[PDB]
C-alpha cells in the first residue's frame, strides 16, 4: 500500500494495455528473488491489480518456468501427417472430436490425399451405415487401408 | 475448434457458399451475400462476449446462414425477373429485414432486448445506403477507425477485401465497447484459477475439519445474529409496501435461522460434539468445496456464486432488512414509503416494483394497468420524495453515464446510480420519443433475470441504436 | 385372415384354395404330433423337416400374395394406408355392410367420423363429423353404380372436396352481400352462420377480411386517407359485438361452437388491422401487409378446388378442402403469427418445419392449427412409448400419396434405433420434396418419387412433415440440413382471455381481459404459498366460464322479473345495462374465495380493489338452501350458524362447497384433519336431495389402499381380457343406469390422498374432455350428474395438473370449533341410545348429559384442560379430535356403568344425587386419562395439578397422590387404585408363564382403560418403550372380556394391505346378507381383535402415505372396504383393531397420519420402574 501511494508512475502502468510486461517492483524481499520468484510475484500483482491480464501473466510465468516456445507448437497448425504416420497404433482409433458447429472430415480427407492412402468415408448415423462400417473395418483391418467413420 | 474472428468467419462463409451461387445474376447478389456474411460473422462473434453481446448463447449455426441465403436468392430473383442488374432501391429491403428478424435469426431469439438488438443490426446493415461507397460497416473501430464497405461488385473482390482485413480485431468491430474484451479476459482468468484449484484439491486428497471449523465460525461472525419481525396490524395490512416488507422480513429471518443452525451443527461436528448425518455431511462437503448449498440457496443469485460471496451478500441483505424493520417499528406507514431500499438487497425486487405500483394505485384510486414508470436520477443527498416517487439506491448503470438524467455513452465498465427515484405516473397514449431509450434493469451481471425496463433520455446526439449495440443496461446489484 | 371373414374367400380365390390344401396338410401333421407328443417321436416323423420347409415356403407365398393384393387395394385408394392390415381386410370384406365401415372413417379422414347413405344404403348422400355437423353432397355418390369400395370411396372423397368448394363459393357470395349492406343485421348473420359449416364460415370471414383490407389499402395508396382502414376496423369491432350478443343469448351447441370460432377469428382480424393502422400502411405491396396470411378467392377459376389461394409473404398455398369438422380454433397471438411465418417460409422453401421448446408451449397445437388453416389433413404421431415402425412406413406412403401432413409430437421420445430409422425415412421423403423446388425438373410433368417400402411412391407436393422436439433436444444430423427449427414460448394469456370473455358474451372483453390476467399474476405473487393454490390458465378458464354463467343468470333473472310484470322484454337492453366488471368480480370471488386461507381473503380483496377499483362484491345467501341445511343439521345433531355465530364459518364453507359443485364437476376439499369437510359434503348432499328432489349417492373410495392397477382395472396380457377396476366399474354402472341411476346425484368421493400416480388416468376425466380412456380402448364418458370429489387432507405431493383441474375448497381447522364438537357429543348423547325416553338407559343418558352440560361450554373445564394438554408434551402428535373422541367414549362408558348399576340393583336405581357425584368425578377422571393418557407420568401429574387448580369438582383430598391414581366407583366418592392391586401368590408351575401378570398399579389402571375402550369397540392403540406390557395389558383386558377372539398381526416395514387381506380371508367369511356383502369372523358371537404389533413400522409410500394405515383408517371410519376381485362394499361385522406401536422417535417408526390418529385413542405404557419391578419379579 505504501509503495503504491509513493509510486507516481503507478497510474501509467495500471492504466496500460499490457501491464504484465512491465509490472513494477512492489514487493520487499531479503535476498534477490530468482526469475521464477519474480514471475510468480508479478503473477500475484497482476491478479490483484489487473485480473484481465492474468492470462497473459500466466503465459509469461509458464514461459519463464518451461521455456518461451513451450506453447509455440500449439499455435502451429496440426501436424496430422506425422501424428498419423507414427506415435499412433493401428488398433488405436483417432477420436477427432470437434466442437458443435464444425466438421473435421476435411482434414482427414486432405491427409489421405496427401499420403496417397485409400480412405473409406462412412456416415455412422445410418442404420445400414452400421453394417457398412463393420464390413469396411473387417476388410481394411487386413487390407491396410484407412477407415472414416462420421 | 473454429478459428475465432470476424475475418475467419467471413472466409469460412464465403468458402462454404458456392462461387457459382454468388456469381448468378443479378450482380447485386454478390453484395447481398457479402452483407449476409458480415451479419452472420458479427452475431456469431458477439455470442462469445455474452451476456454483453447476447443475453444467452444462441445457436446461430450454419442452418441460419443457409436459410438467409435461400431467402435472399428467392426474393432477389423474384424482384429482378432475370435482369442482369437492378437498382439498389428496388431490392426488397423491408422483406429481407423482416424475414431475417422474425424467421431466419429471430426464431431462436426469445428475449425482447435480443430481438431489439437483432432488429437494430438488420436495420443498420440491410439498407439502400449499404450500396453507397461510404458505407461504414462499423464505427469507432479500434478506438478511432471505420470499417468501410468494399466497393467491388464481384465475389473475387469481396473475398480479397475479406482477406486484407487487419489482424487487430476489437469488440468495436462487433459494436460492443472495447472493455468487453477485458471482461471476457478476466472471466477466463477466474475460470482458469478455478480449474487449477480443482486440480490442486484432487492432489491435496493424496486438518480439513479444523479449517472447516474456522470457516464456519468466520461465517457465523459474518452473518448477523438475528432479524426481528414486523407487526401485523389492521391499519397496516392494507399497505402494499408493508405487506411486501413482511414477506421479505419473514423469508430473510427463516433463511437466517436455517443457515445459523447449519453453521452451528457444522461447528459441533468439527469439535466432535455431533456426528455427520446425510444432510450434514453433504453440507460439509459443499462448504469445503466452496459450492453454494442448495438448501441455503432460496433467493435467485448469480450462477456460480461462491459461499463466501453468498454469505457476504446475506449479511448485507439482513443489515438492510434490520434497517427497514427498525423503520417499520418506528412507524410502519410513512417510513416504509420514504425508505431508500437497495433493489439488489431485496430477495424479489420485482415484488418491490409491484408493491410500489400498488401503493400508488391505492393512494390515487387508480387501476394498476394505468400506471407508467418514470425514473429521475437525482444526486442530492436524501432528496425529498414526491407523493408517488419512490427511491432506490445501489443501481449500477452499465456502459453509460447519467448526467442531468441524460445518458451519454461511456467507455467505463459501470457507473453507480444514486437515488434513481422510481416514480409512477398515469399512463398516457403519447408516442415513444426518438431520444428516449428503453434500458433493461437486470438483477445481476448475468442478465438472465429481468426486473423492469426504465426509459432514460439519451444526451446530445447519441444514437439510440449505438446504445442497443453497446448493450447498455442497468443492474440492481454489481 | 381367411376363415375369420367369409368374404375374403371371394376376394382372394386360388389363394384360399392353396391355404385350404396347406391347412389340410398342417392339420394332418398336428394330428400326428398329438398322437406322439414326444420331441424325439416328432423328429422321427418321416420327412418332417422337408414337410415343414415346404409348408413354410407355400404359406409365405400366399401371405405375400395377400400382401400384394392389399398393396394394390391401398394404391387404388391412397387413404387406405392409414388403417391397419386387419382393419383394411375388415373394410374390404364388409363392403356390403357399410355399417361396419363407420369406425374406420375416423382413421381415414380428418373430420369424417361417419357417412350418411340412402335408406337402403344404395347411394351416399353426405358425410358427418364427430360433432354431428353434416355436409350433404351436391351430387350423391352412388354405391350401386360403383360397387367396388375403392371405386366409390374415391368418389366420396372427390365429392366431399367439390361440395366444400361450392359451399365456400356460395358462402363468400353471401358474405359479400352482407358487406354491401353496410351494417350487418344479427338475424341474417345468424342465419348465414347456421346455414354454413364452421370451417367454411371461418374461411368466408377470412376471405372477406382479406379482400376488404386489400381494397382499403388500394384506395388509401398514395395519400394519408386512413378512412378505409378505419372503416374496416370499425366493421370488425361491430361484428365482434354482434357475435358477443349472439353467443350470450341462447344457442344450440353447434352454433355456439361456430360463434366461438368466428370470435376467435375476428379478434385476430381486429388485432392485425390495428397493427396495420398503427404502422400506417400505404399500399398493399408493403411487407407489413404481405407478412399476414391472405385468402384470395377467384370466382373465375374453372377448377372449384383451386379457387381459394392462401398466400402469406413468399409462400402461396391453396386450400386442401379437407372436411375438418368443428375443431376448437387456436387463438392467434402475434407469437403464433410469427410461428406461422416461419413454418410457411419453410414450406415454401420445401423444408419441413420443426418447432421446439418447453412442453406446454403448443408446438404440435400450432402445427395442427396451421395445417387446418391451410385445410390439410394433419396426422399427429405421438412418440411417448406408443410408437411403432411396422405401420410408420405405410403411413408415410399414405401421406405422400394423399397430400396429408404429419406431426411428430416430442420426436426425441423415440429410442436410438427407432429415431435413426424414422429419421432416415423422413430424410428420404424430405429430399424427394426438395426435388420439387429445382428449376431443371419439368414441373408440368414432374413425377417425383421416393424410396419407401422398397418401392416408388409418387410424393405429392402438398405433403409436409413437422418434427416437433422438446429440448432436454437436438435435431437429427442427417436431416438437420432439411428442417428449419423454430422456438416456441408461452402464449398470450391476455389474448386467450379476450377471446374467451368475448365468447362468453362480454362486450367489454378487452378491458376485462387486460384486468383479470394481471390480477391473477398479482394473486400468484402477493398471496401466500399454499399447495392447493391454482392461478393458472385453467383457473382463468373456470373463472371466465363462471362469469358467463353469472351474466346469463342475471339476464334470465331480469327477464323473469320483467315477464312477471307487464313491461316488455328486450334481452339486448338487459345485456347492455348489466355491469360486466361486477359480474366478473362476483365470479372471481365465488371461485377464488373458497380456496383461500383465512389470511389471504383480505389480501385478495385488496388486490381486487387495486385491479378493479370501485367494484364491490356482495354474496347473496341462498335462503332455501340455508333452511334445508339447518333442517339436515338438526336431524344430524350438528350445529348450524347464520354467520358470526357458532357454526357460521362451517355453514359458509358448505355453501362455498355447493357453489364449487355447481361451477366444476371435479373438486377437492383440502383442509387439516378434523375440520368438518366430510360432514359438510354429506350434509350438502342430503340437503340438495331434500330441496331439489334428486336423490344423492356417495361412492366413498379410498385410492391409496387399493393399488392403481386394481383401481383402474387391467387388461390381461393374454386374450386381451379387460378387468374393471373400482373407478371404472362405478363409471360403467352409472353409464348403464340399470336401476335408473342417471337421474340421481352421484358423488364419487375419493376420500384419501392425491399422489402423482393414481390421478394420471383421472386427469383426462377432470379435464374438459370428461373421458376415461382405457388401454382396452373403451372411452368412458363422464355423465353430467356425477361429481368427482376429493377429501384430501393436504396437497403436499399433489400435481399441478390435478390442482388446476379440481376446484378447491379450503377447510381450515377453525371452521369446526370445540363448541361445535361438544354440542354434537351432547346432542348424540341425549338423542341416540347407546344400547340399541325410549329406554331407561336413554333416560340415564339424558340425566348424564344434563349433569355434564356446565362442563361442555365455550370456557369450561374440558376446554381449558384441552388447551393445557395441547401445551403439554405427548408421545404422538396430540389432536383435538383424538382427545375428544377418547373423552366421549369414556363418558359413554360412564353412563353404561350407571345402567349396569341400575341392573345390578333393580329395586333401588341410580339416585340423582349419587349420579351427579359419579358423573362429576368421572368427568375429571376421563379428562385426565384422555388428555394425559398418551403422555409420561410427569406430564400426567402436571395436567392433574392444573385440573386441581382450575376445577370445581371436590377431587380426592390426597396430600401428594396424583388424581390419576384414583378410581371413581359407582358411588360418587373417589377410591384409590392401590386398593385394587392384590398381593397374589404365583404358583411354581407358572413362575414366568407367558400369561401370568403380577397385579401392579399400572396394570390395574391400563386394564381398566382397555376394558372401557374395548367395550366401546374403539380402535385402541398402545404406545410405550419396547418391553412395556402393551401386549400383556391387552391380553389381560381381553381375558377379562368374555367373548373376544384375538388375532396377532406383526407389521414389518413392507406390509402392504395384503397381509391384512390374507388374515381376513383366513379368519373371516365373505357372507352376503340381504343388506349387502358383510365381512365377519368364521366363529360366531366373538369379536375379532386384529391386534397389530407394530402399527408405525409400515414404510411410507413415495409420497408419505402408509398403505396399511390408510386401509385401517378406511375400515374404522366407513366400516368396511372394497373387494378388488368383485368391486363391492364389504362391511365389517365383528372386526375390531388394536395396535401396540413403539414411539415415533424410535428409529424406523413412521408417525401416524392425523386422519388415522383421530379415531384411535393412544395409551403410553411405560417401563414398570424400580418399585414396580421389585414387586412384580
Ligand atoms: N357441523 C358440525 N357440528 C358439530 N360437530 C361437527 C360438525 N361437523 C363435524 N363435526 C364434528 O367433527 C367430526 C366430523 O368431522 P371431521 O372433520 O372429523 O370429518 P372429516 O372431514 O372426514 O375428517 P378428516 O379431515 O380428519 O378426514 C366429529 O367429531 C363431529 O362431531
Ligand atoms: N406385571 C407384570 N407381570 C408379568 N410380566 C410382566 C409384568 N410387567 C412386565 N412384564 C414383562 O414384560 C415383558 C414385555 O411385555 P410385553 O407386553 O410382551 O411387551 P411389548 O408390548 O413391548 O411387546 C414380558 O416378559 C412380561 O412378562
Ligand atoms: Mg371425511
Amino acid at each position: 500500500i505504501a509503495k503504491v501511494q509513493a509510486d507516481e508512475q503507478f497510474g501509467i502502468w495500471l492504466d496500460s494495455s499490457s501491464p504484465e510486461q512491465t509490472v513494477p517492483y512492489l514487493w520487499s524481499e531479503e535476498t534477490p528473488a530468482t526469475p521464477i520468484g519474480q514471475a510468480i510475484h508479478r503473477l500475484l500483482l497482476i491478479q490483484a491489480f489487473r485480473p484481465d491480464r492474468l492470462l497473459a501473466m500466466a503465459h509469461m510465468f509458464v514461459s519463464t518456468n518451461l521455456g518461451e516456445s513451450f506453447m509455440s507448437i500449439m499455435e502451429q497448425p496440426l501436424d496430422l501427417t506425422h501424428i498419423v504416420g507414427t506415435e499412433v497404433k493401428p488398433n488405436t482409433p483417432v477420436l477427432m472430436c470437434s466442437v458443435p458447429g464444425y466438421d473435421a472430415s476435411g482434414h482427414v480427407e486432405d491427409l489421405a490425399a496427401e499420403q496417397n492412402t485409400q480412405i473409406t468415408s462412412i456416415a455412422i448415423g445410418s442404420a445400414e451405415g452400421f453394417n457398412q462400417a463393420d464390413k469396411a473395418i473387417n476388410t481394411a483391418v487386413k487390407s491396410g487401408r484407412w477407415v472414416m467413420l462420421k | 475448434e473454429p478459428p475465432p474472428g470476424v475475418k475467419a468467419n467471413m472466409l469460412r462463409t464465403f468458402s462454404s457458399i458456392p462461387v457459382s451461387r454468388i456469381c448468378k445474376s443479378p450482380n447485386e447478389r454478390a453484395r447481398l451475400y457479402f452483407l449476409l456474411a458480415w451479419f452472420h460473422a458479427i452475431i456469431q462473434e458477439r455470442l462469445r462476449y455474452a451476456p454483453l453481446g447476447w443475453s444467452k448463447k444462441y445457436e446461430f449455426g450454419e442452418s441460419d446462414l443457409r436459410s438467409a441465403c435461400d431467402t435472399v436468392d428467392t426474393w432477389l430473383d423474384d424482384t429482378a425477373k432475370g435482369r442482369q442488374n437492378i437498382s439498389p432501391d428496388k431490392i426488397p429491403w423491408s422483406a429481407l429485414k423482416t424475414l431475417m428478424a422474425q424467421s431466419i435469426y429471430g426464431g431462436r431469439v426469445d428475449n425482447e432486448f435480443d430481438q431489439r438488438l437483432l432488429n437494430t443490426f438488420l436495420e443498420r446493415l440491410f439498407t439502400t445506403r449499404s450500396f453507397d461507397s461510404e458505407f461504414k460497416l462499423a464505427c469507432k473501430v479500434d478506438g478511432h477507425k471505420d470499417i468501410q464497405m468494399p466497393d467491388g461488385i464481384r465475389r473475387e473482390e469481396f473475398v480479397q477485401w475479406v482477406e486484407l482485413l487487419p489482424d487487430t480485431q476489437t469488440p468495436s468491430w462487433l459494436g460492443l465497447p472495447n472493455n468487453a474484451e477485458r471482461v471476457l479476459l478476466t472471466t477466463q482468468g477466474v475460470d482458469m484459477i478455478s480449474k487449477m484449484l480443482k486440480m490442486q484439491m484432487l492432489e491435496d486428497e493424496d486438518a480439513w475439519m479444523r479449517t472447516l471449523h474456522t470457516t464456519a465460525s468466520n461465517w457465523l461472525h459474518l452473518i448477523p445474529q438475528t432479524l426481528s419481525h414486523l407487526k401485523r396490524t389492521v391499519e397496516n395490512i392494507k399497505d402494499p409496501l408493508f405487506r411486501f416488507f413482511e414477506r421479505e422480513v419473514k423469508m430473510g429471518a427463516k433463511l437466517l435461522q436455517d443457515v445459523r443452525q447449519d453453521l452451528a451443527d457444522v461447528v459441533q461436528v468439527c469439535e466432535g460434539k455431533k456426528k455427520q448425518t446425510n444432510y450434514l455431511r453433504t453440507l460439509i462437503n459443499e462448504l469445503v468445496k466452496g459450492i453454494l448449498p442448495r438448501s441455503w440457496s432460496h433467493y435467485t443469485v448469480p450462477a456460480g456464486m461462491t459461499v463466501i460471496q453468498w454469505v457476504s451478500d446475506f449479511s448485507e441483505r439482513i443489515k438492510q432488512l434490520q434497517n427497514i424493520s427498525l423503520a417499520a417499528a418506528s412507524g410502519g406507514a410513512k417510513e416504509l414509503k420514504n425508505i431508500h431500499v437497495c433493489l439488489g438487497g431485496l430477495f424479489v425486487p420485482e415484488a418491490y416494483i409491484t408493491a410500489t405500483r400498488q401503493y400508488v394505485a391505492q393512494a390515487n384510486s387508480w387501476s394498476l394497468e394505468e400506471l407508467c414508470l418514470e425514473v429521475n436520477v437525482t444526486t442530492s443527498q436524501g432528496a425529498t420524495l414526491d407523493a408517488c416517487s419512490f427511491g432506490v439506491t445501489g443501481l449500477k448503470l452499465q456502459g453509460a453515464t447519467c448526467n442531468n438524467n441524460k445518458l451519454s455513452l461511456s467507455n467505463a465498465i459501470s457507473t453507480a446510480l444514486p437515488l434513481t427515484q422510481l416514480r409512477w405516473v398515469k399512463q398516457t397514449n403519447t408516442e415513444k420519443k426518438a431520444s428516449v431509450v428503453t434500458l433493461p434493469v437486470y438483477l445481476n451481471f448475468t442478465r438472465a433475470d429481468l426486473i423492469f425496463t426504465v426509459d432514460f433520455e439519451i444526451a446530445t446526439k447519441e444514437d439510440p441504436r449505438s446504445f442497443y449495440e453497446r448493450g447498455v443496461a442497468v443492474l440492481c446489484t454489481e | 385372415i381367411f376363415t375369420g371373414s367369409a368374404d375374403i374367400k371371394h376376394l382372394l380365390p386360388v389363394e384360399t384354395q392353396r391355404f385350404q390344401s396347406i391347412s389340410t396338410e398342417f392339420l394332418a401333421l398336428m394330428k400326428k404330433v398329438s398322437k406322439s407328443p414326444l420331441v424325439m417321436d416328432v423328429l422321427n416323423i418321416q420327412g418332417v423337416q422337408r414337410s415343414l420347409e415346404r409348408l413354410a415356403d407355400l404359406l409365405g407365398k400366399i401371405q405375400k400374395a395377400l400382401g400384394e393384393y392389399l398393396e394394390r387395394e391401398r394404391s387404388s385408394f391412397p387413404r387406405f394406408y392409414f388403417v391397419g392390415d386387419e382393419d383394411l381386410l375388415e373394410i374390404i370384406g364388409n363392403s356390403k355392410n357399410v355399417a361396419k365401415l363407420q369406425k374406420h372413417f375416423k382413421k381415414m379422414f380428418a373430420g369424417v367420423s361417419s357417412i350418411i347413405l340412402n335408406e337402403d344404403n344404395s347411394v351416399v348422400l353426405g358425410i358427418s363429423s364427430r360433432e354431428g355437423e353434416e355436409v350433404m353432397f351436391k351430387t350423391p355418390v352412388s354405391i350401386t353404380e360403383h360397387p367396388k369400395i375403392n371405386e366409390w370411396l374415391t368418389l366420396v372423397e372427390k365429392e366431399m372436396r367439390v361440395t366444400l368448394a361450392k359451399l365456400l363459393a356460395e358462402s363468400v357470395t353471401e358474405v359479400e352481400i352482407f358487406g354491401k349492406a353496410t351494417s350487418i343485421d344479427p338475424n341474417t348473420y345468424i342465419t348465414w352462420i347456421d346455414k354454413y359449416q364452421a370451417q367454411l364460415v371461418v374461411l368466408s370471414a377470412q376471405i372477406a377480411w382479406s379482400e376488404n383490407v386489400e381494397t382499403a389499402l388500394s384506395s388509401m395508396g398514395g395519400g394519408g386517407d386512413a378512412a378505409p382502414l378505419h372503416s374496416v376496423l370499425s366493421n370488425v369491432e361491430v361484428t365482434l359485438n354482434v357475435l358477443a350478443d349472439s353467443v350470450l343469448m341462447e344457442q344450440p351447441p353447434l352454433r355456439r361452437r361456430k360463434l366461438e370460432h368466428l370470435i376467435t377469428e375476428l379478434v385476430h382480424q381486429r388485432d392485425v388491422t390495428r397493427s396495420l393502422i398503427k404502422s400506417k400502411i400505404d399500399n398493399a405491396k408493403s411487407f407489413e401487409w404481405l407478412s399476414q396470411m391472405r385468402f384470395y378467392f377467384d370466382p373465375k377459376q374453372t377448377d372449384v378446388l383451386q379457387q381459394l389461394s392462401i398466400q402469406m409473404a413468399n409462400a402461396k398455398f391453396n386450400y386442401g378442402f379437407e372436411y375438418l369438422g368443428v375443431q376448437d380454433k387456436l387463438v392467434q397471438t402475434p407469437l403464433t403469427d410469427r410461428c406461422y411465418l416461419t413454418m410457411t417460409q419453410a414450406l415454401e422453401a420445401r423444408l419441413g418445419g420443426s418447432p421446439f421448446g418447453p412442453a406446454g408451449t403448443g408446438k404440435t397445437e400450432s402445427v395442427k392449427a396451421l395445417g387446418h388453416q391451410l385445410g390439410r389433413f394433419v396426422l399427429v404421431f405421438n412418440c411417448d412409448e406408443t410408437f411403432d415402425f411396422q405401420a410408420m412406413g405405410r403411413i408415410f406412403v399414405g401421406l405422400c400419396q394423399v397430400g396429408a401432413w404429419g406431426c411428430f409430437d416430442e420426436f426425441n421420445r423415440l429410442e436410438e434405433r427407432m429415431l435413426s430409422a424414422v429419421s432416415q425415412q423422413v430424410q428420404c421423403i424430405q429430399e424427394a420434396l426438395r426435388e420439387h423446388s429445382n428449376p431443371n425438373y419439368d414441373k408440368t410433368s414432374a413425377p417425383i418419387t421416393c424410396e419407401l417400402l422398397n418401392k416408388q411412391v409418387k410424393v405429392s407436393p402438398d405433403m409436409a412433415i413437422f418434427i416437433t422436439m422438446n429440448p432436454g433436444s437436438n435435431l437429427p444430423d442427417n436431416l438437420k440440413k432439411l428442417f428449419r427449427s423454430l422456438a416456441m414460448t408461452k402464449p398470450d394469456r391476455q389474448l386467450i382471455a379476450q377471446v374467451m370473455l368475448y365468447s362468453q358474451g362480454f362486450r367489454t372483453a378487452e378491458v376485462l381481459a387486460n384486468k383479470i390476467v394481471p390480477f391473477f399474476k398479482l394473486c400468484d405473487e402477493q398471496l401466500s404459498s399454499q399447495s392447493h393454490y391454482d392461478f393458472g390458465l385453467r383457473a382463468l378458464k373456470s373463472v371466465l366460464v363462471s362469469a358467463g354463467n353469472v351474466k346469463r343468470e342475471r339476464i334470465q333473472k331480469i327477464k323473469r322479473e320483467k315477464e312477471e310484470r307487464g313491461e316488455a322484454v328486450d334481452e339486448g337492453e338487459i345485456a347492455e345495462n348489466l355491469p360486466e366488471q361486477e359480474i366478473l368480480i362476483q365470479s372471481v370471488c365465488e371461485t377464488m374465495v373458497p380456496k383461500l386461507v383465512a389470511e389471504d381473503i383480505p389480501l385478495l380483496f385488496s388486490l381486487l380493489s387495486d385491479v378493479f377499483p370501485g367494484v364491490q362484491y356482495h354474496r347473496g345467501e341462498m335462503t332455501a338452501l340455508r333452511e334445508e341445511l339447518k333442517k339436515v343439521c338438526q336431524e344430524m345433531y350438528l350445529t348450524y350458524g347464520d354467520g358470526e355465530e357458532v357454526g357460521g364459518m362451517w355453514v359458509e364453507k358448505v355453501l362455498q362447497l355447493y357453489q364449487i359443485t355447481q361451477i366444476n364437476h371435479g373438486l377437492m376439499m383440502v383442509g387439516p384433519s378434523g375440520s368438518g369437510k366430510s360432514m359438510a359434503w354429506r350434509v350438502l348432499l342430503k340437503a340438495l336431495e331434500r330441496l331439489e328432489g334428486v336423490e344423492g349417492v356417495a361412492h366413498i373410495i379410498d385410492p391409496k389402499a387399493i393399488s392403481k392397477d386394481h383401481l383402474y382395472g387391467t387388461l390381461d396380457p393374454n386374450t386381451r381380457e379387460w378387468t374393471d377396476g373400482l373407478f371404472t366399474h362405478v363409471l360403467r354402472k352409472i353409464i348403464d343406469s340399470v336401476r335408473g341411476e342417471l337421474q340421481k346425484r352421484q358423488w364419487i368421493v375419493f376420500d384419501g390422498d392425491v399422489d402423482p400416480e393414481w390421478v394420471e388416468n383421472l386427469n383426462s376425466v377432470l379435464d374438459d374432455n370428461k373421458l376415461l380412456t382405457l388401454p382396452n380402448g373403451e372411452r368412458l364418458s363422464l355423465p353430467p350428474n356425477v361429481r368427482i370429489m376429493f377429501e384430501v387432507q393436504d396437497l403436499k405431493y399433489a400435481t399441478l395438473a390435478t390442482v388446476s383441474r379440481c376446484g378447491m375448497v379450503w377447510f381450515s381447522e377453525d371452521v369446526l370449533s370445540t363448541d361445535m364438537i361438544f354440542n354434537n357429543f351432547l346432542a348424540r348423547l341425549r338423542s341416540i341410545p347407546l344400547d340399541e325416553a325410549a329406554s331407561p338407559m336413554l333416560q340415564i343418558q339424558r340425566d348424564a348429559a344434563t349433569i355434564m352440560q356446565p362442563y361442555f361450554t365455550s370456557n369450561g373445564l374440558v376446554t381449558k384442560a384441552l388447551e393445557h394438554a395441547f401445551q403439554l408434551e405427548h408421545i404422538m402428535d396430540l389432536t383435538r379430535l383424538r382427545c375428544l373422541g377418547s373423552l366421549f367414549s369414556m363418558l359413554h362408558q360412564a353412563c353404561r356403568n350407571v345402567a349396569q348399576y341400575n341392573a345390578n340393583h333393580p329395586d333401588f336405581p341410580m339416585q340423582i344425587e349419587q349420579l351427579e357425584r359419579y358423573i362429576q368425578r368421572y368427568l375429571v377422571y376421563a379428562i385426565l386419562w384422555s388428555l394425559s393418557g398418551d403422555s409420561r407420568l410427569k406430564m400426567r401429574a402436571e395436567l392433574g395439578e392444573y385440573i386441581r387448580r382450575i376445577t370445581t369438582v371436590p377431587l380426592p383430598t390426597a396430600p401428594n397422590i396424583p388424581i390419576i391414581d384414583y378410581e371413581v366407583s359407582i358411588s360418587g366418592e373417589w377410591s384409590p387404585w392401590q386398593a385394587k392391586v392384590p398381593q397374589i401368590e404365583v404358583e411354581t408351575h407358572k413362575v414366568a408363564a407367558p400369561d401370568v401378570v403380577v397385579p401392579t398399579l399400572d396394570t390395574v389402571r391400563h386394564e381398566a382403560l382397555l376394558y372401557t375402550w374395548l367395550a366401546e369397540h374403539k380402535p385402541l392403540v398402545l404406545c410405550g418403550p419396547p418391553g412395556s406390557g402393551k401386549t400383556m395389558t391387552l391380553f389381560s383386558a381381553l381375558r377379562a372380556l368374555p367373548d373376544m377372539e384375538v388375532v396377532g398381526l406383526n407389521f414389518s416395514s413392507a406390509t402392504t394391505p395384503e397381509l391384512l387381506l390374507k388374515t381376513f380371508d383366513h379368519y373371516c367369511e365373505y357372507r352376503r346378507t340381504p343388506n349387502g356383502v358383510v365381512l365377519a369372523p368364521v366363529q360366531l358371537g366373538k369379536w375379532l381383535v386384529l391386534f397389530c404389533d407394530e402399527i408405525n413400522l409400515p414404510d411410507m409410500d413415495k409420497y408419505g402415505t402408509q398403505r396399511v394405515i390408510s386401509f385401517i383408517r378406511q375400515m374404522v371410519e366407513h366400516g368396511g372396504f372394497y373387494r378388488t376381485s368383485d368391486q363391492t362394499w364389504v362391511k365389517l361385522e365383528r372386526i375390531q383393531f388394536v395396535g401396540a406401536c413403539n414411539p415415533p422417535t424410535d428409529p424406523g417408526r413412521k408417525p401416524l397420519s392425523h386422519r388415522f390418529l383421530r379415531h384411535v385413542p393412544v395409551v403410553y405404557v411405560d417401563y414398570p420402574g424400580p418399585a414396580s419391578l421389585t414387586q412384580i419379579y
